[PDB]
């Protein structure tokens, strides 16, 4: 058994962290007070769930988690709500004034004054690990903390834990729920400084989650609570192999070797099915073939793009519920005859498959119906670069006039970091194109 | 980012300041004595942005009242909420400023300003995390204009890393006390361009026309003008006073609204326009009205320029689905008026508590390049007098040189040219 | 008010579509770079498909199918026909063709050799996506190809074309096909024959003005341009009358059935690759299919054009059909057909 | 279509299916960067306070 430390940065990262750890507790039978009756080794153990929870002598299962935010009101809701007993005060770190949607303010001005306290609280958890494998980092692209503090934190983790693996869950900006005009700036700035420090990054476009909630959950105007409960199910799908018995993606290193052959192209596309409203009175349960087919519908992806017009480098299917291999292979056979699935010439056309027999847990009273089987596909497709093209275009429009740039220069950032970051993104866009398109 | 320190200066600033504190005290369930008597905890969740807590469950506005005459502040002390203000926070002279920017900035106001900053300092020191300052004042008189901008300069010196926000009433010959108002306004704008982060331009021209044409008030009074101002002020501070996601503090507002440091003069709007009616307003009607030039408080034609950024705030129980749909319809059906080199430059907030006497309302805050019309207007009235050096002796008698007038005029004309730059820029 | 942007200034067809949209009073044109459009009349190269369909509150539609180039560039079209089971190497309506700069050069000469072996006519034509060589000498084919720069296809030249009389001349048929956002396939009921005005001479392939029926090369190099018809353009009423008078058949029976068959086959083949049925943006596109008819009244697909112009006397009618079935189908205006819908469901 | 590396347990199973074979900065550099930015902030502040003193 090797431990994983989760780090939640900023409003988006903290509130998504809330939803995930709630879901984890339901899935593992850990109560809000931290007690877990089914765990018969009291005060310790090296079970699979222990990769995410430590144990006290009193039988309390405590998340290996740090929450960081530069203002207190969002982490104060954790301190005060349903799972207040789960967490040790030392794991919840708040500042006084936030990064004002400004990457430079979160990275340079305010980051400098809190990075040491955070790394010390992270060292507290690392010290109670017999064999830490590394980190899972939740944050938004668009906020000032989520972008600016995270990239500083990522640089320092590479220094202080240079052997360890680092995975991201990143919220990509969507105007239907966005809070700032400058989110394209913050996004590009943080992708540039973080790219070398991340081993695998799962991007979630709020636009995709928003539309999945409207279309498939019948939510007229989704809130962050609607979005986060859906996101947490997907994160749970992705991390279940770290938390349960199995042989696929059992350590953070395997995510990189299964999904990322080229280190810079480390942004797998997630697709999840089925998403069914709990208020749907009559629902016909979907088969292995139907939920697997749905993994190739852009309308079910975490980022709207078109994988028919790129190429795959890897593909992993993560099933939860009543699934056996023969029905997976039958569904894959049919799907390959009917769909444009092109791999790069130097990778095998294939699928790594993981099945956990327990169907997805859903939050009581939440929006998602229980289903007998569900799947999350992780595919490294060059089509996800469509999202970088959208962001870089917005960035170009504002930066050509230097609109809002003075907010960043006034925090000590040099104007040239903007064009450095944007050139890096340009290199990234061209890497994706080399890999995924012929002449 | 919690506490705001509020300063009101001069006759106009104190009269609208008092009405502002009346209106938001009612929204927060605070009564004339500082006692809370409300039905919702949304009323108190962010009460400390504007109010201090004194023992006895008493809420005391974080408000400093400044004037060079005692007259208008005696009136505040006697008005309906006059008892709620902290008595030490009344800082007044006796001299008056004679509608004279030089007296407010350089002679009479210089005598009084250190005592004002003693009170500002004492309020700042009791702040867990001070966001900055809001000032209400006019630009056409002497105290609000000249001493107000003096205060802003001194506050920036002592707190250079906090946000400075003003509500600035622009003079108009239609609602006019003296002929020197264009001088005082031009000198003030010069200060505002350098030392505030966000300025709501409240045009006495627009407020008069709304009272005349729209609300069918034949002879508008300052009382009728200030009802429009206190309602607009309540609207533009909603995001600071209630829990919410968007523009919830002064610095995030500035980051969303100010793409270039000097271009920070905002055109506010309000819907539905009410005088001091029972028909319900639909979300489509709120949305068409808040964007209507006839609901703008700065007398500028929005079609004569382009929107750099817009902040919209909707108040009341209504459908957020319909709000988002209607906001999207405005931008998509008049897209040419929103600059295309700032994507998604329109941000929208909804708060469940409406203002008094309405079930639904909307407040508009636009950074339009059409605001240049306001400064061009002041600049023409300035020049018409200044080319004959008319009425200058009232200023040179206080130590000022003509060169200071020439510089302030030039800087304001530069501000006009910088707005015209971005109105034509295409991407 | 619907909105649209125009990003290909050089488009005869969409210049007219634009003007028609204006004249309805319900379509406002926007600046090239304004994102808040309903309709993109896009550029021909590197159209930013990735930026479409992410504008909240806007159904967006574009006049090109991402991926359609596989049909519309000659090398890809050969690859598509050879590698797709739904078309196959057995396909009866595409000429024998090979891609030459994988490369198929040795594959090419093995089939050429049984031509030499078989006393078969063995002239071939080499083309790329000016620069056309017809010759029964492989040596001169491959010689020609590489002192040019780019990829070429070698295709068997159809030695026995149908020749119109009077004139003993050549021709090709251009068909205009519109595919809408629902992937209905609409064949415009007017085609055009692009005629040669020179008599066809099987003995000199070095002279190409009687062998190449392109509207420019006849306006250019040929004595008799316009002798028989306006602009070397015979339309369908006259060509039908000729087929009745001379050959005792109709255009529908002898040629059009095959054309409709070929159009549906090609487009139903790439449908899974390019359909926008459940995409976040939608697509239509106008194609031009080019056909040749041999003397047995067998139709051959020549090439597919992704950005066709029209015949001048047909612009008005076609472009009104584009706005009718491709644009107003998605964006209705305030309160017979020129198209043949190609659909066929045989049960087996 | 070859299935390989099948592993089964009480909780589930995993396998692979093939359709077709294959055809950092130091701490000191960081604290340098955060200190250069802090000095640029203090310079802008001193220039403002110089101008306000004039
Ligand atoms: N999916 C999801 N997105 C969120 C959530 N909260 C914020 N976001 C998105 O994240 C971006 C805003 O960044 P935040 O995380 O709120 O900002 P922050 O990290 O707290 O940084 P500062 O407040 O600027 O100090 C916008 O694009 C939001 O829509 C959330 O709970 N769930
Ligand atoms: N196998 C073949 N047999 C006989 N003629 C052929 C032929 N292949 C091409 N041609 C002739 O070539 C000419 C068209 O060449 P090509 O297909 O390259 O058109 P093009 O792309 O240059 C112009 P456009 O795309 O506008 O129609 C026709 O006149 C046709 O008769
Ligand atoms: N809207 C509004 N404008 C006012 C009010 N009182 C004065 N003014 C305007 O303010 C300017 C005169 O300044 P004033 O505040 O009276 O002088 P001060 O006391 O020296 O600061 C003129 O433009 C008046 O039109 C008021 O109560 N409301
Ligand atoms: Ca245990
Ligand atoms: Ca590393
Ligand atoms: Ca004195
Ligand atoms: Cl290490
Ligand atoms: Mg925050
Ligand atoms: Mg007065
Ligand atoms: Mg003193």
């Amino acid at each position: 058994m090797r431990e994983c430390i989760s780090i939640h940065v900023g409003q988006a990262g903290v509130q998504i962290g809330n939803a995930c750890w709630e879901l984890y507790c339901l899935e593992h039978g850990i109560q809000p007070d931290g007690q877990m009756p089914s765990d018969k080794t009291i005060g310790g153990g090296d079970d699979s769930f222990n990769t995410f929870f430590s144990e006290t002598g009193a039988g309390k299962h405590v998340p290996r988690a740090v929450f960081v935010d530069l203002e207190p009101t969002v982490i104060d809701e954790v301190r005060t709500g349903t799972y207040r007993q789960l967490f040790h005060p030392e794991q919840l770190i708040t500042g006084k004034e936030d990064a004002a949607n400004n990457y430079a303010r979160g990275h340079y001005t305010i980051g400098k004054e809190i990075i040491d306290l955070v790394l010390d609280r992270i060292r507290k958890l690392a010290d109670q690990c017999t064999g830490l494998q590394g980190f899972l980092v939740f944050h938004s692209f668009g906020g000032g903390t989520g972008s600016g503090f995270t990239s500083l934190l990522m640089e320092r983790l590479s220094v202080d834990y240079g052997k360890k693996s680092k995975l991201e869950f990143s919220i990509y900006p969507a105007p239907q729920v966005s809070t700032a005009v400058v989110e394209p700036y913050n996004s590009i700035l943080t992708t540039h400084t973080t790219l070398e420090h991340s081993d695998c990054a799962f991007m979630v476009d709020n636009e995709a989650i928003y539309d999945i909630c409207r279309r498939n959950l019948d939510i007229e105007r989704p809130t962050y609570t609607n979005l986060n409960r859906l996101i947490s199910q997907i994160v749970s799908s992705i991390t279940a192999s770290l938390r349960f018995d199995g042989a696929l993606n059992v350590d953070l290193t395997e995510f990189q070797t299964n999904l990322v052959p080229y280190p810079r192209i480390h942004f797998p596309l997630a697709t999840y099915a089925p998403v069914i409203s709990a208020e749907k009175a009559y629902h016909e349960q979907l088969s292995v073939a139907e939920i697997t087919n749905a993994c190739f519908e852009p309308a079910n992806q975490m980022v709207k793009c078109d994988p028919r017009h790129g190429k795959y480098m890897a593909c992993c299917l993560l099933y939860r519920g009543d699934v056996v291999p023969k029905d997976v292979n039958a569904a894959i056979a049919t799907i390959k005859t009917k769909r444009s699935i092109q791999f790069v010439d130097w990778c095998p056309t294939g699928f790594k498959v993981g099945i956990n027999y327990q169907p997805p847990t859903v939050v009581p009273g939440g929006d998602l119906a229980k289903v007998q089987r569900a799947v999350c596909m992780l595919s490294n497709t060059t089509a996800i670069a469509e999202a970088w093209a959208r962001l870089d275009h917005k960035f170009d429009l504002m930066y050509a006039k230097r609109a809002f740039v003075h907010w960043y220069v006034g925090e000590g950032m040099e104007e040239g970091e903007f064009s450095e970051a944007r050139e890096d993104m340009a290199a990234l866009e061209k890497d994706y194109e080399e890999v995924g398109v012929d002449s | 980012m919690r506490e705001i320190v509020h300063i009101q200066a001069g006759q106009c600033g104190n009269q609208i300041g008092a009405k502002f504190w009346e209106v938001i005290s009612d929204e927060h369930g605070i009564d004339p004595t500082g006692s809370y008597h409300g039905d919702s905890d949304l009323q108190l969740e962010r009460i400390n942005v504007y109010y201090n807590e004194a023992t006895g469950n008493k809420y005391v506005p974080r408000a400093i009242l400044v004037d060079l005459e005692p007259g208008t502040m005696d009136s505040v002390r006697s008005g309906p909420f006059g008892q709620i203000f902290r008595p030490d926070n009344f800082v007044f002279g006796q001299s008056g400023a004679g509608n004279n920017w030089a007296k407010g900035h350089y002679t009479e106001g210089a005598e009084l300003v250190d005592s004002v900053l003693d009170v500002v300092r004492k309020e700042s020191e009791s702040c867990d995390c001070l966001q900055g300052f809001q000032l209400t004042h006019s630009l056409g008189g002497g105290t609000g204009s000249g001493m107000g901008t003096l205060l802003i300069s001194k506050i920036r010196e002592e707190y250079p890393d906090r946000i400075m926000n003003t509500f600035s009433v622009m003079p108009s010959p239609k609602v006019s006390d003296t002929v020197v108002e264009p001088y005082n306004a031009t000198l003030s704008v010069h200060q505002l361009v350098e030392n505030t982060d966000e300025t709501y331009c409240i045009d006495n021209e627009a407020l008069y026309d709304i009272c005349f044409r729209t609300l069918k008030l034949t002879t508008p009074t300052y009382g009728d003008l200030n009802h429009l101002v206190s309602a607009t002020m309540s609207g533009v501070t909603t995001c600071l006073r209630f829990p919410g996601q968007l523009n919830a503090d002064l610095r995030k507002l500035a980051v969303n609204m100010v793409p270039f440091p000097r271009l920070h003069f905002f055109m506010p709007g309000f819907a539905p326009l009410t005088s001091r009616q029972y028909r319900a307003l639909t979300v489509p009607e709120l949305t068409q009205q808040m964007f209507d030039s006839k609901n703008m408080m700065a007398a500028c034609d929005p079609r004569h320029g382009r929107y750099l950024t817009v902040a919209a705030i909707f108040r009341g129980r209504m459908s957020m689905k319909e709000v988002d749909e209607q906001m999207l319809n405005v931008q998509n059906k008049n897209s040419s008026y929103f600059v295309e080199w700032i994507p998604n430059n329109v941000k929208t907030a909804v708060c469940d508590i409406p203002p008094r006497g309405l079930k639904m309302s909307a407040t508009f805050i636009g950074n339009s390049t059409a605001i240049q019309e306001l400064f061009k207007r002041i600049s023409e009235q300035f020049t018409a007098m200044f080319r004959r050096k008319a009425f200058l002796h009232w200023y040179t008698g206080e130590g000022m040189d003509e060169m200071e007038f020439t510089e302030a005029e030039s800087n304001m004309n530069d501000l006009v040219s910088e707005y015209q730059q971005y109105q034509d820029a295409t991407a | 008010m619907y909105t649209f942007v125009v990003r290909d200034e050089n488009s005869s067809v969409y210049a007219e579509v634009s003007r028609l949209l204006l004249a309805t009073g319900q379509w406002k044109r926007l600046r090239k770079d304004n994102p808040r459009f309903n309709l993109m009349l896009g550029e021909r190269n590197r159209l930013p498909f990735g930026r479409l369909g992410h504008e909240p509150g806007l159904v967006q539609l574009v006049n090109y199918y991402r991926g359609a180039d596989k049909l519309c560039r000659k090398a890809s079209l050969v690859k598509l026909i050879k590698t797709s089971p739904e078309l196959s190497e057995s396909c009866t309506w595409f000429p024998e063709s090979y891609v030459i700069y994988t490369d198929e050069r040795e594959v090419f000469l093995a089939a050429y050799n049984r031509r030499r072996e078989g006393r078969e006519g063995n002239v071939w034509i080499a083309k790329s996506s000016e620069g056309i060589l017809i010759s029964s000498e492989a040596s001169e084919l491959l010689d020609f190809i590489d002192e040019q720069g780019q990829v070429h296809v070698i295709q068997k030249y159809l030695e026995k074309p149908l020749l119109l009389e009077p004139g003993h001349r050549k021709f090709d048929i251009r068909s205009w096909v519109l595919v809408d956002h629902l992937y209905n396939i609409y064949l415009y009921r007017e085609g055009v024959l692009r005629t040669s005005s020179e008599p066809y001479n099987s003995a000199n392939f070095q002279d190409k003005t009687c062998h190449l029926t392109n509207h420019c090369i006849q306006k250019e190099y040929s004595k008799n341009y316009g002798r028989y018809e306006e602009g070397n353009e015979m339309f369908f009423e006259e060509f039908n009358q000729y087929l009745m008078d001379a050959l005792n058949t109709t255009l529908e029976n002898s040629i059009l059935l095959q054309i409709k068959h070929i159009i549906r086959s090609c487009l139903m083949c790439i449908e899974p690759a390019i359909s926008t049925k459940h995409l976040h943006y939608q697509s239509f596109q106008l194609f031009g299919f080019d056909f040749m008819v041999d003397e047995e009244l067998k139709v051959w697909l020549i090439e597919v054009n992704g950005a066709p112009a029209c015949a001048q006397k047909l612009y008005a009618e076609l472009c009104q059909g584009i706005v009718d079935v491709a644009i107003s189908s998605v964006f209705p205006l305030a309160d017979t057909s020129i198209f043949i819908k190609l659909h066929h469901h045989h049960h087996h | 279509m070859e299935v390989i590396e099948l592993n089964k347990c009480t909780s589930g199973q995993s396998f692979e299916v093939i359709l077709k074979p294959p055809s950092d900065p130091s701490l000191e550099e960081i604290q340098k960067k955060l200190e250069a930015a802090e000095e640029r902030r203090k310079y802008q502040e001193a220039e403002l306070l110089k101008h306000l003193a004039e």
